[PDB]
């Protein structure tokens, strides 16, 4: 009853319906289309730089201190005076970065997928796009990562990168300060989502490296009918926000000659047999089920979150005391560390000496003091016999309980490279078993296990299927592993739908939105379309009166966004809907002049009627819809659920055999199911 | 009754390959002979030059029909073998490895100077003849910072690092266990307190 | 008023709405579609290595019989008795392999892709599905490419992976033996249609490399609505595609651990900045003129060719004409190169030696000797002063023109290989002229133009823009090529549709094939959806009579195919096609029973009714689809044309304000525009 | 006053490297010597043994102290340079090779018999001369089929391939020029009647 939905279909009007014979009397409304969607992959890949040059520099101030800390308390006394320095200096950058969240809106906490896979859907979230959710959002994942927490940033790309799509699409910047007169005609949905949709693949391919996985990404969320221009404008908006952040990244390295490092995550360069098919499927299912493991007990904390850390002054204190215990549990796990080696090339980008010979350096201080995409790229580029398998599982089970026990938290941040840390960490533990049982001549490398247990642990995480098979095809460069990567991903879906549902689904239950899903459910075949609807209509006549529709919008027991007009018992010419209402009311267009800009005025917000003050009455034609998607009864409700989704509607109207109104189709009705 | 170039070469550029060849094999012999211990860089720095000096020489007509003969250009190869070997050993000298060896000899002097199982000896005198070399190892790194640095210096710490561990054990003492297990059980316990302490407060 | 279109829509009548709830009641129904769109993509695989095996060893044969007979007429008399040895070679095959198509059938002339574009499209055009196209395709194409002619093999890949599709799916093989008595429920439309757009993505990937190209290519032609479960069955069958035919070319090439020729086209593996950027711009123009040229002239040579030329006995003749023809050119081409280079590695497959001094080879002999696509590769790959530029002027200059005379031949081959080779040519030729006129230090290397001369001459010839930027960046293994090649068919499109249309867009026109596209004109945006009908309607009352309807069907004068039922002065209750009534009409159905399979019998083909031999009335209640899908009139063009489209609909009815049915809107009216 | 095996080695291993080195600065001398006239296939083919037989020796503790001392493993780099530059020249060598090469001595002595510009002397004598052992060049091509087979054999063809044409002109006659242009131009004649008699087959 909060979450009012969006319309995406055109009223068109007669005002409508001559201002765009007006406008085309040279067709310079489609070549202002490209600008915006040119212009919304710089704006883009400029946002994920700016992430990446700040977030390493700092990450590069906060280590050094640490290992130049601890390398002069070694030799004399106690270490506990730099552990303590450590939690201090982990808890005091996620404090500003928990306060500035749960105090100014809650809206940005968590990542910001749920969030925005339903406004793709169609439910208008409160606030979101605005813009201090961008600045609070791209100013909390970095204030977060060198932190010190167990979350991803590649993950609040795609909501910061769909902000602004919505932001300079209106050219308004309500706010305050106009700043432009330029951008109407764009001022309406049914361009809202159609940006939205390419921010959103906009973001996807500058945070992974994929931009035909974008597209596939945006297109299956968004399931309206399929149009090739707007998907010809998607591609064009996703292919520069990879070019706009290899040239601004190799400025910054070295030479602008190689246009290396594709995205913010960047796996290498990248041989098997049919004989171990079987193998592979095999680690699906474990992916399943560890899956099914770390997105059940969380559920099981998150219910406890809600009902007792309810209020703002517990959570901070809450992200606080996560921040320490990340801190003291790495340095135990790295103080009482036996397994020291050589150095050798980048494999250390920090080398720590503690309780080791000269010259060589704790293996336990990699993969906690550099960042997690050089260890998922380490641990899937490195040759054998290079990992101690008894560092791994320590490792493993503390990261898994750590990366599930800060997910849910006030903080803002991802999930994605938590889940392929832990999925290449078990890929490779498991693919140096099938060496020490074997001889391991030449198919037991490693380094496929490492990645097909990553490509596991995300289906098994986030149930994610066609638009992730793409991805993770285009990032690994390489066409042949698209076949294997496929069959696993199959796999740990099925396995782990028996379970519990996906993570991304959860936080959408949990909140209450309606969120109607593609198809409908093969055992509710025969619901025959009239019992899903509301059967008394409050439909209002043409031109009655005023006191009639201003009673019928006035009403605190019920809320309805549209009614339909009749006619003489009734006719259903077509409906009209409260903002259009309540603008005709705002103007004095009684019976007793303007163009279609005027009620793109005020188009964000609509003023309510208890402060429009003040009989005659009102011609509602020209100002609605004459062809309303309309459906009879007797019809099945797959077929009825189809069209509803299909097309984007907010009002079905179902009809009887002489064309009489006899109940009306909303969202919410075909949602519960 | 003569060929001009094609069968035999004339005898003017011969005795340059021929001093090519005198030069290479000696090349060969000082740069094989050095063994564990590495001695290369600083023993054959001198007639490193002069095969090269003669490359250029003969790369200075005599270079057409001298290295572009055939395929399996075998002076060519030699010569960019040479240079590989060369560049990756990266020697680049001398007053500072100069000081460096005369540390390293000295320091080298002390163990059997000292020496005589039982090492548990008079050893604790080298310490500080220790500990400074290492000091001044890392400081040549600061040095050649803006990769390994030579091979001269890098075997002659390698070989005191494989002295100092595994054949003397020369462990040093800790004194942090009960402070480290105390810090650590004292923060690994708020948590509990926390949701225990918030869960009980609903009244 | 011959091509007749698809039913898509599923008229639903009690007995679909009993059977299926009879077939509920452990939910098989959708694991056995799994089961097709698996060995739908094994037997496309085999059929393209089969191709591929038998091609290459008959060209082998056949080249080395004539570069054995010229190393013998020379050092003594002529040479014009291996010149006629080799005009007969090049005529003796394809003169089998134009009478085996001009005589049985000409559905296999041309490539596959226009007969398969429209079927993709809802027209049934005549045969082409059948067994007998299937066998004279993939026999047409291995004896024309061996046959010695400027035409590529991975064009008709696409219809041959398009038959056995909706061939075996059907599980009739109704030539005879009707071989099963599985996959009932899928005899009928909405499953002929989603089998076929899995095979043809699965010849799009089989071909070329490109398995994510080929579900973009069966859902730009397949403007359906979206739904992900499909999708993620034709996906599923394209992989399979390019996996089982790696594993059976590298059984049959060496060991099986070496995963390379991903298909029949293999790109090898392959730097730029931004001040190249306006130079690509600069290419894509060159390729929409040439382009233009191509598409043009074959224009007023095709209308010749169906002026005078349209008997089977000529055109047998005119295909060997050309055959002697492209083998004397190329003889007297080679005879007169004075440019001899000395050989290395495997830049000759057979070398040619004549009038050249020992130990060097003719270069001229390459490129007409070796097959195009080791020629296109070598192209992109070599290293720069390797092509006298002398060479390649008069190779591309013969080479264009007769790829355009042999396009449009009554022979079985394609236009894709014989475009990437002139686009290619032209772009060495133009990227060897930026090293000519600068020092050329590091970005004038020419395996960049040679890649993005191919690239403009596929978007000059073939208007062809998502699908086909996937697939250039798919074979080429790097996503960082993939910015300026989207910038190249960009513009090779726009510049090219100011003069020319299509080329697969001709051979539609030129057919009188309907084939609606998707979207509508905006200069016809106002047109109000009255005008674009037919204004009397044949409608039938249900239970009058059956002389009426017998009346109704047997009529000379007109063609119709659909009929709505009316009531009382009407109503628009459904809708009644000619099919179910002639099966109605051919049992005893008269009210003075049956299943949902008796409809399906006979399901290809329906009776006519004048073998219909022989009152009383019928109830046509449970028989019709109860809601067929209508819109009013009042109604914008663009709205109504895009639900026609968007769905699949045969049948759109319009109706009046009282619910009374005024006309009817079918394919042929809104395709006319 | 005695570090085991770290900063010396023992003189039981020494001499074994002081051999290897003996062998391989000559074997570098040798390879090194042969010039334009490609002999080192047919002239370094015996000490070329030794060296891999002491590398065998060596290879067969003193091992591990050896060429497992450091990084820069400089004897297996030798080694291993000596392997990849025998492999790639593809020697696989008797008999055959020494009629080849007869011939070729033979081949050659009857150009400056015959010598004494005026190239168009009695050089006709050399044809039958010349073209078998050509000819003999190809079947044993045919022989190594189941690349480059070898380098003595190579040089030696390419030095008389560069001495019969580029400074003998020794170019052969042509005869045909008449029927390959009737022919062709028969041939591309009948499209313009084909196309024009179809055009007037109109009444
Ligand atoms: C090599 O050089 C040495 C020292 O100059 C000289 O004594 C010797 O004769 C030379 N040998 C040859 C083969 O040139
Ligand atoms: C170069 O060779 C010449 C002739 O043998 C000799 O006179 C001269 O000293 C050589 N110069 C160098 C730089 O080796
Ligand atoms: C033959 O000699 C020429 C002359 O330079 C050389 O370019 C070519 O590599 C030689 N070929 C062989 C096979 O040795
Ligand atoms: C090695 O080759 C490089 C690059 O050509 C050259 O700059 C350098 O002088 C060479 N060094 C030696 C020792 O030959
Ligand atoms: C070596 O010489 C350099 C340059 O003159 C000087 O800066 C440095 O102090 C010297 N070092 C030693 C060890 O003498
Ligand atoms: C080491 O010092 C000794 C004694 O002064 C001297 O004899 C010897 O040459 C020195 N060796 C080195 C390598 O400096
Ligand atoms: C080790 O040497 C020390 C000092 O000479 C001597 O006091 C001690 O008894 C020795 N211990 C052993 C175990 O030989
Ligand atoms: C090298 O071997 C030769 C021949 O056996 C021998 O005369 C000479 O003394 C050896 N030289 C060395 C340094 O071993
Ligand atoms: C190996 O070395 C030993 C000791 O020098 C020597 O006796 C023996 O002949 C050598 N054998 C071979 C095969 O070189
Ligand atoms: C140090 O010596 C060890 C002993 O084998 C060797 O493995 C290592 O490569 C050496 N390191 C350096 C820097 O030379
Ligand atoms: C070269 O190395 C290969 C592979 O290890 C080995 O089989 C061969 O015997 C070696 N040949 C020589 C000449 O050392
Ligand atoms: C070389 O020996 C082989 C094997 O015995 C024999 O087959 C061949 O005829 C011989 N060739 C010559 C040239 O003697
Ligand atoms: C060539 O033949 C001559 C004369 O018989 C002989 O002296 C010489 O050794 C031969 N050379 C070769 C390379 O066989
Ligand atoms: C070339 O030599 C031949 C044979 O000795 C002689 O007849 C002729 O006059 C000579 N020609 C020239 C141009 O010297």
């Amino acid at each position: 009853l909060k979450y009012e939905s969006l319309d995406y279909d055109n009223s068109e009007n007669q005002l409508f319906l001559e201002e765009e014979r007006r406008i085309n009397h040279f067709r310079t409304v489609e070549i202002k289309r490209w600008v915006i969607c040119a212009l919304i992959g710089i704006l883009t890949g400029l946002v994920a730089c700016f992430i990446d040059i700040v977030v390493e520099n700092l990450a590069g101030l906060k280590y050094r201190v640490i290992k130049g800390n601890i390398d002069k308390f070694t030799e004399k006394g106690g270490l506990s005076f730099s552990l303590l320095l450590w939690a201090t200096l982990n808890a005091a950058f996620v404090l500003v970065g928990s306060v500035i969240v749960a105090f100014i809106e809650p809206v940005a906490a968590g990542s910001g997928i749920p969030q925005i896979k339903c406004f793709l859907n169609g439910v208008k979230i409160p606030h979101v796009v605005r813009l201090k959710t961008l600045v609070i959002k791209v100013s909390g994942v970095i204030l977060s990562v060198v932190g010190g927490l167990a979350v991803g940033k590649e993950g609040p790309m795609i909501h910061s990168g769909s902000v602004i799509a919505a932001g300079i699409s209106q050219g308004r910047s309500t706010s305050l300060k106009r700043d432009f007169k330029i951008f109407e005609y764009f001022r309406r949905d049914t361009e809202k989502r159609d940006f939205v949709s390419a921010g959103a693949a906009a973001g996807v391919s500058a945070a992974f490296g994929a931009p035909v996985g974008g597209v596939l990404f945006s297109l299956e969320e968004g399931a309206s009918f399929w149009n090739q221009f707007l998907t010809w404008r998607i591609f064009f908006a996703s292919m520069i926000s990879t070019f706009t952040l290899n040239f601004v990244l190799s400025i910054y390295h070295g030479n602008m000659w190689d246009l290396s490092s594709p995205g913010l995550i960047n796996f290498g360069r990248f041989a098997y047999t049919i004989h171990e098919i079987p193998v592979f499927i095999a680690m699906g299912v474990v992916g399943g089920v560890l899956g099914a493991v770390f997105n059940a007990l969380n559920y099981w904390l998150t219910m406890f979150r809600i009902r007792y850390i309810h209020r703002p002054c517990l959570q901070v204190i809450e992200a606080v005391l996560v921040a320490a215990v990340t801190a003291t549990v790495a340095f135990v796990l790295i103080y009482s560390s036996r397994d020291c080696q050589p150095l050798q090339g980048g494999s250390m980008s920090y080398p720590l000496q503690l309780f080791c010979a000269d010259g060589e350096y704790n293996s336990m201080a990699a993969a906690f003091f550099n960042t997690p995409e050089k260890s998922v790229v380490s641990l899937f580029h490195d040759p054998p016999g290079s990992y101690n398998p008894l560092t791994l599982g320590l490792f493993t089970l503390v990261y898994f309980f750590l990366a599930c026990w800060t997910y849910g938290l006030t903080v803002s941040a991802g999930v994605f490279i938590p889940s392929l840390l832990i999925g290449a960490a078990w890929g490779r533990l498991f693919g140096i078993s099938l060496s020490y049982l074997t001889g391991a001549a030449i198919w037991a490398d490693p380094g496929k296990y490492a990645l097909m247990g990553a490509a596991a642990q995300l289906g098994g995480i986030v149930r994610m299927t066609l638009s992730l098979t793409v991805i993770m095809m285009e990032a690994t460069s390489n066409v042949t592993y698209g076949f294997p990567i496929m069959l696993v991903l199959m796999t740990a879906k099925i396995v782990g739908d028996v379970f519990i549902e996906g993570l991304y689904d959860m936080h959408i239950q949990l909140q209450s939105v309606p969120f109607l899903h593609w198809e409908a459910p093969v055992t509710s075949h025969s619901l025959t379309a009239r019992e899903v609807m509301s059967t008394p209509v409050t439909c209002l006549r043409r031109r009655e009166k005023v006191g009639v529709i201003v009673d019928v919008l006035s009403d605190t027991a019920s809320n309805h966004n549209g009614f339909p007009v009749v006619e003489h018992p009734a006719r259903l010419q077509g409906l009209i809907l409260r903002s259009q209402l309540i603008v005709l009311l705002k103007h004095k267009v009684f019976v007793e002049r303007l163009r279609l800009k005027d009620f793109r005025d005020a188009y964000p917000r609509f003023p309510p009627i208890q402060s429009i003050h003040v009989e005659c009455t009102m011609d509602l034609s020209e100002f609605m819809n004459p062809s309303p998607y309309t459906v009879p009864q007797e019809a099945s409700l797959p077929r009825v659920f189809k069209l509803f989704r299909a097309l984007g509607l907010r009002h079905l109207v179902v009809v009887d055999n002489r064309n009489q109104v006899v109940g009306l189709v909303t969202r919410k009705d075909l949602a519960r199911y | 009754s003569l060929p001009p170039d094609l069968p035999d070469l004339d005898p003017e550029c011969r005795e340059l390959l021929l001093d090519f060849a005198n030069s290479s094999a000696e090349l060969t012999g000082c740069l094989v002979r050095s063994a564990r211990p590495v001695r290369l860089c600083q023993t054959c720095y001198p007639l490193f030059q002069q095969v090269v000096s003669k490359m250029d020489n003969i790369s200075r007509s005599c270079a057409r029909s001298l290295l572009m003969a055939d395929r399996m250009q075998i002076v060519v190869i030699l010569s960019e073998f040479f240079n590989t070997t060369w560049q990756e050993a990266n020697c680049a000298n001398s007053n500072s490895t100069v000081y460096f060896l005369n540390l390293f000899n000295h320091t080298l002097t002390c163990f059997e100077h000292n020496l005589q199982k039982n090492y548990s000896e008079v050893c604790k005198n080298c310490r500080e003849a220790y500990k400074t070399l290492s000091s001044l190892y890392s400081e040549m790194q600061k040095m050649n910072e803006l990769t390994h640095l030579c091979i001269d210096v890098e075997d002659a710490m390698n070989i005191t690092r494989k002295l100092w561990s595994r054949t003397f054990n020369c462990s040093v003492p800790c004194s942090d266990t009960v402070p480290v297990i105390a810090v650590s059980v004292f923060i690994l316990f708020l948590p509990v307190v926390f949701y225990l302490s918030s869960f009980l407060h609903s009244e």
